[PDB]
Protein backbone atom coordinates (compact mmCIF):
# COMPACT_ATOMS: atom_id res chain seq x y z
CA UNK A 1 0.00 0.00 0.00
CA UNK A 2 1.05 4.12 -0.94
CA UNK A 3 0.15 7.10 0.15
CA UNK A 4 0.33 10.49 -1.55
CA UNK A 5 0.17 12.96 0.82
CA UNK A 6 -0.97 16.96 0.05
CA UNK A 7 0.78 19.83 1.16
CA UNK A 8 -2.49 21.89 1.68
CA UNK A 9 -6.11 22.87 0.07
CA UNK A 10 -5.98 26.07 -0.26
CA UNK A 11 -9.03 26.18 -2.85
CA UNK A 12 -11.92 24.47 -3.10
CA UNK A 13 -11.95 21.25 -5.44
CA UNK A 14 -12.98 18.00 -6.52
CA UNK A 15 -10.04 15.28 -6.36
CA UNK A 16 -10.45 12.23 -7.98
CA UNK A 17 -8.36 9.02 -7.63
CA UNK A 18 -8.88 6.39 -10.23
CA UNK A 19 -12.77 6.04 -10.21
CA UNK A 20 -13.28 7.81 -7.06
CA UNK A 21 -13.51 11.29 -6.11
CA UNK A 22 -14.24 13.47 -3.01
CA UNK A 23 -15.17 17.37 -2.27
CA UNK A 24 -12.48 19.45 -0.59
CA UNK A 25 -13.38 22.65 1.22
CA UNK A 26 -11.57 25.52 0.75
CA UNK A 27 -8.26 25.53 3.30
CA UNK A 28 -9.92 22.33 4.65
CA UNK A 29 -7.38 20.18 6.53
CA UNK A 30 -7.03 17.56 3.60
CA UNK A 31 -3.65 16.08 3.80
CA UNK A 32 -3.49 13.15 1.19
CA UNK A 33 -4.96 9.32 -0.27
CA UNK A 34 -3.58 6.53 1.46
CA UNK A 35 -3.78 2.82 1.56
CA UNK A 36 -3.31 3.15 -2.66
CA UNK A 37 -2.41 -0.15 -4.32
CA UNK A 38 0.73 -1.00 -5.49
CA UNK A 39 0.65 -3.09 -9.12
CA UNK A 40 -1.11 -0.97 -11.64
CA UNK A 41 -1.12 2.43 -12.68
CA UNK A 42 -3.32 5.64 -11.17
CA UNK A 43 -4.63 9.09 -11.93
CA UNK A 44 -5.21 11.75 -9.64
CA UNK A 45 -7.15 14.58 -10.98
CA UNK A 46 -8.55 17.78 -10.32
CA UNK A 47 -11.70 20.29 -10.86
CA UNK A 48 -11.53 23.44 -9.10
CA UNK A 49 -15.14 24.20 -7.65
CA UNK A 50 -15.02 27.58 -9.70
CA UNK A 51 -13.79 26.49 -12.51
CA UNK A 52 -15.67 23.50 -14.04
CA UNK A 53 -13.61 23.77 -17.03
CA UNK A 54 -9.94 22.30 -17.35
CA UNK A 55 -9.89 18.92 -15.41
CA UNK A 56 -6.58 17.69 -15.29
CA UNK A 57 -4.46 15.05 -12.96
CA UNK A 58 -1.39 13.21 -12.96
CA UNK A 59 -0.70 9.21 -13.93
CA UNK A 60 1.20 7.95 -11.68
CA UNK A 61 3.09 4.26 -10.41
CA UNK A 62 3.93 4.16 -6.88
CA UNK A 63 6.86 1.89 -7.90
CA UNK A 64 8.45 4.51 -9.05
CA UNK A 65 8.74 6.87 -6.80
CA UNK A 66 7.38 8.83 -4.12
CA UNK A 67 5.12 11.47 -5.03
CA UNK A 68 2.94 14.59 -3.67
CA UNK A 69 0.82 17.06 -4.38
CA UNK A 70 0.88 20.72 -3.79
CA UNK A 71 -1.05 23.55 -4.52
CA UNK A 72 0.95 26.42 -6.65
CA UNK A 73 -0.57 29.92 -6.32
CA UNK A 74 1.37 31.22 -9.25
CA UNK A 75 -0.26 28.86 -11.53
CA UNK A 76 -3.18 27.70 -9.61
CA UNK A 77 -3.38 24.56 -10.24
CA UNK A 78 -2.49 21.38 -7.87
CA UNK A 79 0.96 20.41 -9.01
CA UNK A 80 2.78 16.60 -8.75
CA UNK A 81 6.04 16.38 -7.29
CA UNK A 82 8.37 14.13 -5.94
CA UNK A 83 10.48 13.81 -2.75
CA UNK A 84 14.03 11.53 -3.15
CA UNK A 85 14.62 12.14 0.28
CA UNK A 86 13.14 8.67 1.45
CA UNK A 87 13.34 9.26 5.01
CA UNK A 88 11.94 13.00 4.77
CA UNK A 89 8.96 11.29 2.83
CA UNK A 90 7.88 8.56 5.72
CA UNK A 91 8.20 11.33 7.93
CA UNK A 92 5.76 13.01 5.85
CA UNK A 93 3.68 10.60 5.61
CA UNK A 94 3.25 8.66 8.67
CA UNK A 95 2.44 12.08 11.01
CA UNK A 96 -0.78 12.97 8.58
CA UNK A 97 -1.46 9.32 8.98
CA UNK A 98 -1.10 9.48 12.99
CA UNK A 99 -3.50 12.57 12.61
CA UNK A 100 -5.47 10.73 10.03
CA UNK A 101 -6.23 13.55 8.01
CA UNK A 102 -6.53 11.48 4.84
CA UNK A 103 -8.62 9.39 2.72
CA UNK A 104 -8.25 5.97 2.41
CA UNK A 105 -8.56 4.55 -1.16
CA UNK A 106 -12.21 3.02 -0.92
CA UNK A 107 -11.65 -0.24 -2.47
CA UNK A 108 -14.02 -3.09 -2.12
CA UNK A 109 -12.49 -6.70 -2.29
CA UNK A 110 -14.90 -7.96 -4.36
CA UNK A 111 -14.28 -5.04 -7.27
CA UNK A 112 -11.90 -5.77 -10.42
CA UNK A 113 -12.69 -2.41 -12.03
CA UNK A 114 -9.92 -0.02 -12.04
CA UNK A 115 -7.47 -3.73 -12.76
CA UNK A 116 -9.54 -4.21 -15.84
CA UNK A 117 -9.78 -0.70 -17.16
CA UNK A 118 -5.79 -0.55 -16.72
CA UNK A 119 -4.94 -4.35 -17.39
CA UNK A 120 -2.96 -3.40 -20.47
CA UNK A 121 -1.61 0.60 -19.20
CA UNK A 122 2.13 0.59 -18.51
CA UNK A 123 3.40 3.90 -17.01
CA UNK A 124 6.66 3.92 -19.48
CA UNK A 125 4.07 3.87 -22.70
CA UNK A 126 2.80 6.62 -20.72
CA UNK A 127 5.64 8.70 -20.72
CA UNK A 128 6.18 8.29 -24.50
CA UNK A 129 2.56 9.67 -25.23
CA UNK A 130 3.01 12.11 -22.97
CA UNK A 131 6.64 13.66 -23.36
CA UNK A 132 8.08 15.68 -20.56
CA UNK A 133 11.01 13.02 -19.18
CA UNK A 134 12.00 15.36 -16.16
CA UNK A 135 8.88 13.76 -14.10
CA UNK A 136 7.92 10.07 -13.57
CA UNK A 137 4.27 11.00 -13.90
CA UNK A 138 2.50 12.42 -16.36
CA UNK A 139 0.37 15.85 -16.70
CA UNK A 140 -3.28 15.46 -19.17
CA UNK A 141 -5.87 17.92 -19.35
CA UNK A 142 -9.17 18.93 -20.90
CA UNK A 143 -7.79 20.83 -23.07
CA UNK A 144 -4.47 19.13 -24.53
CA UNK A 145 -4.54 18.13 -28.63
CA UNK A 146 -3.25 15.31 -30.15
CA UNK A 147 -0.68 15.13 -32.49
CA UNK A 148 -3.27 13.82 -35.27
CA UNK A 149 -5.34 17.18 -34.46
CA UNK A 150 -1.89 19.44 -34.42
CA UNK A 151 -1.41 18.38 -38.16
CA UNK A 152 -5.03 18.84 -39.40
CA UNK A 153 0.15 23.64 -32.05
CA UNK A 154 2.56 23.63 -29.52
CA UNK A 155 4.22 20.25 -29.65
CA UNK A 156 5.26 20.09 -25.97
CA UNK A 157 1.97 19.68 -24.76
CA UNK A 158 0.91 17.18 -27.50
CA UNK A 159 -0.96 13.69 -26.73
CA UNK A 160 1.17 11.70 -28.87
CA UNK A 161 -0.95 8.82 -29.64
CA UNK A 162 0.03 6.20 -32.67
CA UNK A 163 -0.99 7.83 -35.75
CA UNK A 164 -4.01 5.70 -37.35
CA UNK A 165 -5.41 7.03 -40.73
CA UNK A 166 -7.85 4.43 -42.57
CA UNK A 167 -7.35 6.54 -45.82
CA UNK A 168 -3.67 6.94 -46.12
CA UNK A 169 -0.91 5.08 -48.03
CA UNK A 170 0.32 3.64 -44.96
CA UNK A 171 -3.07 1.74 -44.29
CA UNK A 172 -3.33 0.96 -47.97
CA UNK A 173 -1.11 -1.36 -50.50
CA UNK A 174 -1.00 0.13 -53.70
CA UNK A 175 -2.78 -2.63 -55.83
CA UNK A 176 -4.66 -3.90 -52.87
CA UNK A 177 -6.82 -0.86 -52.44
CA UNK A 178 -10.38 -1.82 -52.38
CA UNK A 179 -8.74 -4.94 -50.74
CA UNK A 180 -7.37 -3.40 -47.86
CA UNK A 181 -9.95 -0.13 -47.24
CA UNK A 182 -13.02 -2.73 -46.97
CA UNK A 183 -10.11 -5.47 -44.74
CA UNK A 184 -7.61 -3.56 -42.59
CA UNK A 185 -6.76 -6.87 -41.14
CA UNK A 186 -3.27 -5.58 -43.24
CA UNK A 187 -3.43 -2.63 -41.36
CA UNK A 188 -3.84 -3.71 -37.80
CA UNK A 189 -1.85 -7.25 -37.86
CA UNK A 190 1.17 -6.29 -39.92
CA UNK A 191 1.55 -2.68 -39.83
CA UNK A 192 -0.03 -1.62 -36.45
CA UNK A 193 0.30 -4.87 -34.49
CA UNK A 194 3.98 -5.85 -35.73
CA UNK A 195 5.20 -2.95 -37.25
CA UNK A 196 4.25 -0.12 -34.53
CA UNK A 197 2.72 -2.10 -31.10
CA UNK A 198 5.08 -4.74 -31.64
CA UNK A 199 1.92 -6.45 -29.62
CA UNK A 200 -1.52 -6.91 -28.66
CA UNK A 201 -0.92 -5.48 -25.55
CA UNK A 202 1.01 -2.31 -26.15
CA UNK A 203 -2.00 -1.88 -28.84
CA UNK A 204 -4.50 -2.55 -25.69
CA UNK A 205 -2.59 -0.41 -23.43
CA UNK A 206 -2.31 2.99 -25.78
CA UNK A 207 -6.51 2.04 -26.27
CA UNK A 208 -7.37 1.78 -22.65
CA UNK A 209 -5.86 5.40 -21.79
CA UNK A 210 -7.27 7.08 -24.30
CA UNK A 211 -10.34 5.90 -23.12
CA UNK A 212 -9.88 6.95 -19.13
CA UNK A 213 -7.88 10.19 -20.78
CA UNK A 214 -11.73 11.15 -22.75
CA UNK A 215 -13.32 9.55 -19.72
CA UNK A 216 -11.77 11.56 -17.10
CA UNK A 217 -10.58 14.88 -18.78
CA UNK A 218 -12.72 14.88 -21.36
CA UNK A 219 -10.30 15.20 -23.69
CA UNK A 220 -12.13 15.38 -27.17
CA UNK A 221 -8.98 14.01 -28.86
CA UNK A 222 -8.88 10.88 -26.84
CA UNK A 223 -12.10 10.02 -27.46
CA UNK A 224 -11.13 9.92 -31.36
CA UNK A 225 -7.63 7.96 -30.58
CA UNK A 226 -9.76 5.28 -28.40
CA UNK A 227 -12.70 5.01 -31.71
CA UNK A 228 -10.14 4.54 -34.05
CA UNK A 229 -8.42 1.75 -32.37
CA UNK A 230 -11.85 0.05 -31.95
CA UNK A 231 -12.71 0.79 -35.41
CA UNK A 232 -9.65 -1.00 -36.93
CA UNK A 233 -10.04 -3.96 -35.14
CA UNK A 234 -13.52 -4.09 -36.02
CA UNK A 235 -12.96 -3.25 -39.28
CA UNK A 236 -10.14 -5.82 -39.82
CA UNK A 237 -11.42 -9.41 -41.12
CA UNK A 238 -8.75 -11.40 -39.36
CA UNK A 239 -7.81 -10.96 -35.81
CA UNK A 240 -6.23 -13.16 -33.24
CA UNK A 241 -8.80 -14.82 -30.84
CA UNK A 242 -7.20 -13.64 -27.78
CA UNK A 243 -7.62 -9.71 -29.13
CA UNK A 244 -11.22 -10.32 -29.93
CA UNK A 245 -12.21 -12.00 -26.40
CA UNK A 246 -10.11 -9.26 -24.47
CA UNK A 247 -10.72 -7.07 -26.26
CA UNK A 248 -14.78 -7.78 -25.28
CA UNK A 249 -13.70 -7.55 -22.06
CA UNK A 250 -11.78 -4.12 -22.34
CA UNK A 251 -15.21 -2.30 -24.16
CA UNK A 252 -17.48 -4.24 -21.39
CA UNK A 253 -15.67 -2.55 -18.40
CA UNK A 254 -15.60 0.75 -20.39
CA UNK A 255 -19.07 1.15 -21.06
CA UNK A 256 -19.77 0.02 -17.28
CA UNK A 257 -17.71 2.39 -16.24
CA UNK A 258 -18.39 5.68 -17.99
CA UNK A 259 -21.33 8.01 -16.51
CA UNK A 260 -24.30 7.52 -17.88
CA UNK A 261 -25.31 11.02 -18.85
CA UNK A 262 -22.17 11.81 -21.06
CA UNK A 263 -22.61 8.79 -23.25
CA UNK A 264 -23.96 11.67 -26.02
CA UNK A 265 -20.25 13.05 -26.56
CA UNK A 266 -17.89 10.36 -25.66
CA UNK A 267 -19.75 7.47 -28.25
CA UNK A 268 -19.67 7.67 -31.55
CA UNK A 269 -22.62 6.19 -33.00
CA UNK A 270 -21.28 5.23 -36.28
CA UNK A 271 -18.35 3.11 -34.86
CA UNK A 272 -20.74 1.61 -32.27
CA UNK A 273 -22.85 0.60 -34.70
CA UNK A 274 -20.32 -0.97 -36.96
CA UNK A 275 -18.41 -2.63 -34.87
CA UNK A 276 -21.59 -4.37 -32.80
CA UNK A 277 -23.88 -4.44 -36.23
CA UNK A 278 -22.12 -4.39 -39.71
CA UNK A 279 -18.75 -5.29 -39.29
CA UNK A 280 -16.69 -8.82 -39.38
CA UNK A 281 -16.44 -8.76 -35.73
CA UNK A 282 -20.08 -8.28 -35.06
CA UNK A 283 -20.78 -11.96 -33.52
CA UNK A 284 -17.50 -11.35 -31.27
CA UNK A 285 -18.68 -8.91 -28.74
CA UNK A 286 -20.86 -10.69 -26.78
CA UNK A 287 -20.24 -8.74 -23.40
CA UNK A 288 -19.96 -5.47 -25.05
CA UNK A 289 -23.47 -5.89 -27.43
CA UNK A 290 -25.29 -6.72 -24.19
CA UNK A 291 -24.02 -4.28 -22.14
CA UNK A 292 -24.62 -1.59 -25.09
CA UNK A 293 -28.20 -2.56 -25.46
CA UNK A 294 -29.85 -2.87 -21.96
CA UNK A 295 -27.49 0.70 -21.30
CA UNK A 296 -27.67 3.00 -24.22
CA UNK A 297 -30.22 1.61 -26.66
CA UNK A 298 -31.09 4.84 -28.07
CA UNK A 299 -27.47 5.58 -29.31
CA UNK A 300 -28.34 2.22 -31.19
CA UNK B 1 -16.41 21.20 -50.94
CA UNK B 2 -19.72 20.40 -52.95
CA UNK B 3 -20.61 21.62 -55.64
CA UNK B 4 -24.24 23.39 -56.27
CA UNK B 5 -26.13 26.03 -57.99
CA UNK B 6 -24.02 28.44 -55.87
CA UNK B 7 -19.93 27.54 -57.47
CA UNK B 8 -21.85 26.84 -60.59
CA UNK B 9 -19.51 29.26 -62.42
CA UNK B 10 -16.16 27.67 -61.24
CA UNK B 11 -16.63 25.00 -63.43
CA UNK B 12 -15.22 27.70 -66.38
CA UNK B 13 -12.90 29.32 -64.66
CA UNK B 14 -9.41 27.63 -65.85
CA UNK B 15 -8.44 25.06 -63.18
CA UNK B 16 -8.60 21.21 -64.73
CA UNK B 17 -11.54 19.82 -63.70
CA UNK B 18 -13.29 16.41 -64.52
CA UNK B 19 -16.52 15.54 -64.01
CA UNK B 20 -16.46 11.55 -63.39
CA UNK B 21 -19.87 9.79 -63.69
CA UNK B 22 -20.47 5.86 -62.94
CA UNK B 23 -23.77 5.21 -63.30
CA UNK B 24 -23.18 3.39 -67.02
CA UNK B 25 -20.07 1.51 -65.28
CA UNK B 26 -22.03 -2.09 -64.43
CA UNK B 27 -25.20 -2.51 -66.67
CA UNK B 28 -27.40 -5.78 -66.52
CA UNK B 29 -30.38 -7.11 -67.84
CA UNK B 30 -33.06 -8.84 -65.80
CA UNK B 31 -34.05 -12.16 -67.14
CA UNK B 32 -36.01 -15.39 -65.47
CA UNK B 33 -34.03 -18.42 -66.01
CA UNK B 34 -35.06 -22.37 -66.85
CA UNK B 35 -36.06 -22.95 -63.54
CA UNK B 36 -37.73 -19.74 -62.92
CA UNK B 37 -35.21 -17.78 -60.14
CA UNK B 38 -33.87 -14.30 -61.79
CA UNK B 39 -30.39 -13.56 -63.01
CA UNK B 40 -28.59 -10.72 -64.60
CA UNK B 41 -26.88 -10.80 -67.73
CA UNK B 42 -24.44 -8.15 -67.93
CA UNK B 43 -23.16 -5.60 -70.77
CA UNK B 44 -20.83 -3.56 -71.63
CA UNK B 45 -20.63 -0.31 -69.57
CA UNK B 46 -18.75 2.85 -69.36
CA UNK B 47 -17.15 5.05 -67.09
CA UNK B 48 -17.62 8.82 -68.71
CA UNK B 49 -15.06 11.42 -67.69
CA UNK B 50 -15.77 15.25 -68.92
CA UNK B 51 -13.80 18.19 -68.94
CA UNK B 52 -16.64 20.86 -68.88
CA UNK B 53 -14.59 23.57 -69.66
CA UNK B 54 -13.03 22.48 -72.77
CA UNK B 55 -15.65 19.19 -73.63
CA UNK B 56 -12.74 16.55 -73.51
CA UNK B 57 -14.80 13.42 -72.51
CA UNK B 58 -12.44 10.64 -71.67
CA UNK B 59 -14.91 7.58 -72.67
CA UNK B 60 -13.68 4.45 -70.57
CA UNK B 61 -15.15 1.40 -72.14
CA UNK B 62 -15.57 -1.23 -69.28
CA UNK B 63 -15.83 -4.78 -70.87
CA UNK B 64 -18.24 -7.11 -69.63
CA UNK B 65 -15.15 -9.62 -69.00
CA UNK B 66 -13.68 -7.08 -66.10
CA UNK B 67 -17.19 -8.70 -64.14
CA UNK B 68 -16.00 -12.42 -64.67
CA UNK B 69 -15.67 -14.50 -61.46
CA UNK B 70 -16.43 -11.54 -58.83
CA UNK B 71 -19.06 -10.90 -55.97
CA UNK B 72 -20.62 -8.08 -55.07
CA UNK B 73 -20.70 -6.21 -58.46
CA UNK B 74 -22.22 -2.79 -57.61
CA UNK B 75 -19.87 -2.55 -55.21
CA UNK B 76 -16.75 -3.34 -57.52
CA UNK B 77 -17.39 -0.96 -59.92
CA UNK B 78 -17.21 2.06 -58.22
CA UNK B 79 -13.61 0.43 -57.00
CA UNK B 80 -12.56 -0.17 -60.90
CA UNK B 81 -13.94 3.81 -61.72
CA UNK B 82 -11.45 4.63 -59.29
CA UNK B 83 -8.88 2.42 -60.76
CA UNK B 84 -9.67 3.44 -64.06
CA UNK B 85 -9.71 7.49 -63.37
CA UNK B 86 -6.89 7.29 -61.52
CA UNK B 87 -4.81 5.17 -64.24
CA UNK B 88 -6.49 8.14 -66.65
CA UNK B 89 -4.60 11.07 -63.99
CA UNK B 90 -1.19 8.90 -63.75
CA UNK B 91 -1.46 9.37 -67.89
CA UNK B 92 -2.02 12.84 -68.36
CA UNK B 93 1.05 14.74 -68.13
CA UNK B 94 1.66 16.89 -65.01
CA UNK B 95 0.35 20.38 -66.07
CA UNK B 96 -2.44 18.50 -67.73
CA UNK B 97 -3.85 16.83 -64.88
CA UNK B 98 -6.73 17.93 -63.49
CA UNK B 99 -6.79 20.29 -59.81
CA UNK B 100 -10.32 18.84 -58.74
CA UNK B 101 -12.70 15.69 -59.77
CA UNK B 102 -16.13 15.95 -59.17
CA UNK B 103 -18.07 12.96 -58.66
CA UNK B 104 -21.66 12.72 -59.50
CA UNK B 105 -22.52 10.16 -57.13
CA UNK B 106 -21.14 10.71 -53.40
CA UNK B 107 -20.40 6.99 -53.12
CA UNK B 108 -17.54 7.44 -55.04
CA UNK B 109 -15.42 9.40 -52.89
CA UNK B 110 -14.05 7.08 -50.55
CA UNK B 111 -13.18 4.78 -53.67
CA UNK B 112 -11.80 7.51 -56.05
CA UNK B 113 -10.10 9.35 -52.64
CA UNK B 114 -8.08 5.96 -52.05
CA UNK B 115 -7.64 5.14 -55.07
CA UNK B 116 -5.99 8.94 -55.54
CA UNK B 117 -3.87 9.13 -52.54
CA UNK B 118 -0.93 9.50 -54.46
CA UNK B 119 -2.07 12.61 -55.97
CA UNK B 120 -2.80 14.34 -52.40
CA UNK B 121 -2.98 18.03 -54.12
CA UNK B 122 -6.16 16.96 -56.25
CA UNK B 123 -9.23 17.66 -54.47
CA UNK B 124 -11.71 15.01 -54.76
CA UNK B 125 -15.34 16.68 -54.60
CA UNK B 126 -19.12 15.39 -53.85
CA UNK B 127 -21.88 17.71 -55.63
CA UNK B 128 -25.59 18.33 -54.67
CA UNK B 129 -26.43 18.97 -58.18
CA UNK B 130 -28.75 17.20 -60.30
CA UNK B 131 -26.21 16.00 -63.54
CA UNK B 132 -27.92 14.17 -66.15
CA UNK B 133 -24.69 12.33 -67.07
CA UNK B 134 -26.69 8.52 -67.14
CA UNK B 135 -28.28 9.96 -69.99
CA UNK B 136 -24.86 9.63 -72.30
CA UNK B 137 -26.13 6.30 -73.72
CA UNK B 138 -28.90 7.78 -74.89
CA UNK B 139 -26.58 9.73 -77.39
CA UNK B 140 -26.41 7.39 -80.03
CA UNK B 141 -22.77 7.06 -81.21
CA UNK B 142 -21.62 6.05 -77.58
CA UNK B 143 -24.16 3.24 -77.16
CA UNK B 144 -22.59 2.65 -80.64
CA UNK B 145 -18.82 1.95 -79.14
CA UNK B 146 -19.46 0.87 -76.06
CA UNK B 147 -21.63 -2.23 -77.40
CA UNK B 148 -19.67 -3.09 -79.84
CA UNK B 149 -16.21 -2.96 -77.74
CA UNK B 150 -14.12 -6.62 -77.59
CA UNK B 151 -11.78 -5.45 -75.02
CA UNK B 152 -11.34 -2.99 -72.20
CA UNK B 153 -11.29 0.55 -74.88
CA UNK B 154 -10.60 4.07 -74.29
CA UNK B 155 -12.44 6.44 -76.71
CA UNK B 156 -11.97 10.25 -77.12
CA UNK B 157 -14.50 12.79 -77.54
CA UNK B 158 -14.86 16.34 -77.78
CA UNK B 159 -18.81 16.09 -76.14
CA UNK B 160 -19.60 19.45 -77.56
CA UNK B 161 -18.82 19.37 -81.33
CA UNK B 162 -17.39 22.50 -82.30
CA UNK B 163 -19.60 24.93 -80.17
CA UNK B 164 -17.07 26.30 -78.78
CA UNK B 165 -16.07 27.78 -81.94
CA UNK B 166 -18.95 30.22 -81.78
CA UNK B 167 -20.16 29.95 -77.76
CA UNK B 168 -18.72 30.09 -73.97
CA UNK B 169 -17.85 26.88 -71.54
CA UNK B 170 -20.76 28.04 -69.48
CA UNK B 171 -23.21 27.87 -72.23
CA UNK B 172 -22.19 24.42 -74.26
CA UNK B 173 -22.32 23.08 -70.55
CA UNK B 174 -26.03 24.47 -70.53
CA UNK B 175 -27.28 23.24 -74.10
CA UNK B 176 -25.25 19.87 -73.09
CA UNK B 177 -26.90 19.27 -70.05
CA UNK B 178 -30.42 20.85 -71.15
CA UNK B 179 -29.92 18.12 -73.96
CA UNK B 180 -29.18 15.12 -71.62
CA UNK B 181 -31.95 15.93 -69.73
CA UNK B 182 -34.23 15.86 -72.02
CA UNK B 183 -32.83 12.80 -73.32
CA UNK B 184 -33.38 10.68 -69.65
CA UNK B 185 -36.66 12.13 -69.33
CA UNK B 186 -38.36 10.99 -72.58
CA UNK B 187 -35.59 9.76 -75.03
CA UNK B 188 -37.80 9.05 -78.15
CA UNK B 189 -39.35 12.38 -77.84
CA UNK B 190 -35.87 13.77 -77.24
CA UNK B 191 -34.23 12.15 -80.13
CA UNK B 192 -37.35 13.00 -82.51
CA UNK B 193 -36.68 16.29 -82.19
CA UNK B 194 -33.15 16.55 -83.07
CA UNK B 195 -33.40 14.08 -85.90
CA UNK B 196 -37.04 14.97 -87.52
CA UNK B 197 -35.33 17.09 -90.32
CA UNK B 198 -33.28 14.64 -92.76
CA UNK B 199 -30.96 17.98 -93.84
CA UNK B 200 -29.37 18.56 -90.64
CA UNK B 201 -26.57 15.62 -90.50
CA UNK B 202 -23.98 15.07 -88.27
CA UNK B 203 -20.72 14.90 -89.21
CA UNK B 204 -18.50 12.07 -88.89
CA UNK B 205 -16.37 13.12 -86.59
CA UNK B 206 -19.29 14.70 -84.28
CA UNK B 207 -22.26 13.35 -81.49
CA UNK B 208 -24.90 16.08 -82.53
CA UNK B 209 -26.40 17.97 -85.60
CA UNK B 210 -24.93 20.71 -87.36
CA UNK B 211 -27.51 23.16 -86.15
CA UNK B 212 -26.78 26.44 -87.16
CA UNK B 213 -27.47 29.28 -84.75
CA UNK B 214 -30.86 30.24 -85.45
CA UNK B 215 -31.70 26.39 -85.48
CA UNK B 216 -30.17 25.64 -81.45
CA UNK B 217 -32.33 28.10 -80.46
CA UNK B 218 -35.73 26.06 -81.61
CA UNK B 219 -33.79 23.02 -80.46
CA UNK B 220 -33.36 24.25 -77.10
CA UNK B 221 -37.07 25.48 -77.08
CA UNK B 222 -38.36 22.29 -77.84
CA UNK B 223 -36.00 20.81 -75.77
CA UNK B 224 -37.56 23.46 -72.98
CA UNK B 225 -40.76 22.36 -73.85
CA UNK B 226 -40.32 18.61 -73.97
CA UNK B 227 -39.25 19.10 -70.37
CA UNK B 228 -41.71 20.90 -68.94
CA UNK B 229 -44.57 18.66 -70.36
CA UNK B 230 -43.35 15.50 -68.59
CA UNK B 231 -42.99 16.86 -65.19
CA UNK B 232 -46.63 18.09 -65.60
CA UNK B 233 -47.58 14.05 -67.00
CA UNK B 234 -45.28 12.89 -63.30
CA UNK B 235 -46.42 14.70 -61.30
CA UNK B 236 -50.65 15.62 -61.86
CA UNK B 237 -49.45 19.31 -62.58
Amino acid sequence: MNTVPFTSAPIEVTIGIDQYSFNVKENQPFHGIKDIPIGHVHVIHFQHADNSSMRYGYWFDCRMGNFYIQYDPKDGLYKMMEERDGAKFENIVHNFKERQMMVSYPKIDEDDTWYNLTEFVQMDKIRKIVRKDENQFSYVDSSMTTVQENELSDPAHSLNYTVINFKSREAIRPGHEMEDFLDKSYYLNTVMLQGIFKNSSNYFGELQFAFLNAMFFGNYGSSLQWHAMIELICSSATVPKHMLDKLDEILYYQIKTLPEQYSDILLNERVWNICLYSSFQKNSLHNTEKIMENKYPELL
Amino acid sequence: GAMNSSNYAELFNNDIKLFVDDTNVYRVTVHKTFEGNVATKAINGCIFTLNPKTGHLFLKIIHTSVWAGQKRLSQLAKWKTAEEVSALVRSLPKEEQPKQIIVTRKAMLDPLEVHMLDFPNIAIRPTELRLPFSAAMSIDKLSDVVMKATEPQMVLFNIYDDWLDRISSYTAFSRLTLLLRALKTNEESAKMILLSDPTITIKSYHLWPSFTDEQWITIESQMRDLILTEYGRKYNV
